[PDB]
């Protein structure tokens, strides 16, 4: 887990 | 007639796929549009990404969803590879090898949410509201903006969607059967219909109305 750019939609 | 964006890509890597850009005569934006033909991913070496709003969108719309494997190849091979090559197969949430960007670049008809109408409840985190509403939209729903302005009738089926753990002083997005007369889904619902490019069943969606 780190998040590079735009944000991320993950497990439900 | 080949614009382009990125997603999560650092800057050295969106550099690349400017230096590609650059050489391809393709036009790069910030921003997608209609006008999008294609939607750079970062993934795994076997184009499996994550879940972005312009992955969503580049999937709604159609689009070219490829691997940012799609470029570099293209750069290490001094020339454009093909996109069919590169075309992203999965997302970390909804399976590996599902092929929505292929479905939806080939379903342009048969369009995912055809004669649906649904209406994006308020409030969202990361999302403009507007553009899961854009994003049901390109894939064939329309968009009621008001709990009231439903348009049932014969053959018209209604879809509420929300996310709920969104909300303020919440539960009241469990009042909403209260209000209307349609199924209530998490807005899980349409990310992962649209991942998939297939029309998910609410069930294992919907919110449990309190008359
Ligand atoms: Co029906």
């Amino acid at each position: 887990p780190t998040r590079v750019s735009s944000p991320v939609f993950g497990a439900t | 007639r080949m614009s382009m964006v990125v997603s999560g890509l650092t800057p050295e890597e969106f550099m690349l796929v400017y230096k590609f850009a650059r050489k391809h005569h393709i036009t790069l934006t910030n921003l997608i549009t209609e006008e999008t033909t294609h939607v750079v991913m970062k993934t795994d070496a076997e184009f499996v990404c994550e879940r972005t709003l312009k992955y969503f969108l580049g999937i709604a719309g159609g689009k070219w969803v490829v691997s940012y494997f799609w470029v570099t190849q293209s750069i290490k091979e001094r020339k454009m590879l093909n996109e069919h090559d590169f075309e992203v197969r999965g997302d970390v949430v909804n399976g590996r090898n599902h092929q929505g960007p292929k479905r939806a670049r080939e379903s342009q008809d048969r369009k995912i949410f055809r004669g649906l109408e649904i209406c994006c409840y308020g409030p969202f985190t990361n999302m403009p509201t507007d553009q899961l509403e854009w994003m049901v939209q390109l894939c064939g729903a329309s968009v009621v903006k008001e709990l009231s302005s439903f348009t049932l009738g014969t053959g018209v089926h209604p879809i509420v969607v929300v996310q709920p753990d969104a909300w303020t002083e919440d539960n009241g997005f469990h009042a909403i059967g209260q209000m209307c007369e349609a199924p209530v889904v998490t807005r899980e619902w349409v990310l992962d219909s649209v991942a998939l490019y297939q029309c998910q069943e609410l069930d294992t969606y919907l919110i449990p109305q309190i008359p």
